[PDB]
């Protein structure tokens, strides 16, 4: 049915820097192939158009080129707003089929996380429930993992993570990471360990506390 | 220059369905196809029909066949999506485009919504608790924040004594446990000024009509 497949969901670079998106289709699509730009705000606009032909009202900087199954989309100098989510899609047959896009993102120095930990507060226990908090903030790249250890023990169940967009001023991102059990699971283990890893440092850094000590 | 103007963010339960409506101005309506995607969030964006206003012929993807329900008013330049026996996996944004040949041979959309997003859940509106995080038992900076936990629908909005509190502040996108929403926000601050002078994270629901201040306050023992 015409699938149409974008290796790369993520791409790093640095502003005035020459960034190639490619696309592929699983048939030939014949030339028929258009570029889209969608924005964090979720705004889309069409650049290129039937492969090279660039629409009207678009930078210069934009090219595209391709052939048969394969197709590529080019920004010579890459500007702050060029910073966005690329796509392309088929008009050679129906369906019509999109990929599933590639996201632009900012290159700058390795920074290593800044990590808080959080015991549950006491308003919370009064409902029953126990959060853990481990707040990762201020960091790049944005590749990294948390791991939740309880005593020897590690745990994967009630940990829910969420990510911010690279911060546009910055150029960092931050991580929440959250362990959410009930009262008596809670009070019935002691040491509460919180370790994230990252390309800056051979060590985990390691937050903890114990639910026993003041 | 064509503007279209797409609906605003709709609840709707399991088995229900809702209607998405997308204004269009700036060009002859009549004249040129409009066309609905679906956009889910790892994935790509899907086709689901097209619509041609003045003989409303229509085409649809086989997937949508039965689900979505595709028309248009030329009087108003409005078109309008009817989603039916609606599931999760409904759960999406929606786009409404028009289609133009730029050469002859392709299909291409040259201008788009600003897109509808569907919230399909079977959840009530529910408030939000609001949890102050304090560190237990020391840098020259430190990091609090405040755990919003099971509200039901987004938005909520967060800042820190009333906005006095911009920069140091990180709150995370919402994630979705057992049908509720949850997020947690962050403030920094050197470590100077604060026990000393307060800090006050400010939740608000618009949708449960709910604002709440907790003051963050260090937690001693005895």
């Amino acid at each position: 049915d015409i699938q149409m497949t974008q290796t790369t969901s993520s791409l790093s670079a640095s502003l005035g820097d020459r960034v190639t998106i490619s696309c592929r289709a699983s048939q030939d699509i014949s030339n028929y192939l258009t570029w889209y730009q969608q924005k964090p705000d979720g705004t889309v606009k069409l650049l290129i158009y039937y492969t090279s032909k660039l629409h009207s009202g678009v930078p210069s900087r934009f090219s595209g080129s391709g052939s048969g199954t394969d197709y590529s989309l080019t920004i010579s100098n890459l500007e702050q707003e060029d910073v966005a989510n690329y796509f392309c899609q088929q008009g050679n047959s129906l369906p019509p089929t999109f990929g599933g896009g590639t996201k632009l993102e900012i290159k700058r120095a390795d920074a290593a996380p800044t990590v808080s930990i959080f015991p549950p507060s006491s308003e919370q226990l009064t409902s029953g429930g126990a959060s853990v908090v481990c707040f990762l903030n201020n960091f790049y790249p944005k590749d990294i993992n948390v791991k939740w250890k309880i005593d020897g023990s590690e745990r994967q169940n009630g940990v829910l993570n969420s990510w911010t967009d690279q911060d546009s001023k910055d150029s960092t991102y931050s991580m929440s990471s959250t362990l959410t059990l009930t009262k008596d699971e809670y009070e019935r283990h002691n040491s509460y360990t919180c370790e994230a890893t990252h390309k800056t440092s051979t060590s985990p850094i390691v937050k903890s506390f114990n639910r026993n000590e003041c | 220059e064509v503007q279209l103007q797409q609906s605003g963010t709709v609840l709707a339960r399991p088995g229900a369905s809702v209607k998405m409506s997308c204004e269009a101005s700036g060009y002859t309506f009549t004249s040129y196809w409009m066309h609905w995607l679906k956009k889910r969030p790892g994935q790509g964006l899907e086709w689901i029909g097209t619509i041609y206003p003045g003989n409303s012929d229509s085409s649809y993807n086989q997937r949508f066949k039965g689900k979505a329900k595709l028309t248009a008013v030329t009087s108003t330049s409005t078109a309008y999506m009817e989603l039916s026996s609606l599931t999760n996996e409904d759960s999406a944004v929606y786009y409404c485009t028009r289609e133009r040949g730029l050469y002859y041979g392709g299909r291409s959309f040259d201008y788009w919504g600003q897109g509808t997003t569907l919230t399909v859940s079977s959840a009530k509106t529910t408030p939000p608790s609001v949890y102050p995080l304090a560190p237990g038992s020391t840098n020259s900076m430190v990091t609090l924040g405040c755990l919003v936990k099971g509200y039901f629908p987004e938005p909520v909005t967060v800042t820190w004594n009333s906005g006095s509190l911009s920069s140091g502040v990180h709150t995370f996108p919402a994630v979705l446990e057992s049908d509720l929403y949850t997020l947690s926000s962050s403030v920094t601050v050197p470590s100077s000024p604060r026990p000393s002078e307060t800090v006050t994270c400010n939740v608000a629901h618009p949708a449960s009509s709910t604002k709440v201040d907790k003051k963050i306050v260090p937690r001693d023992c005895g």
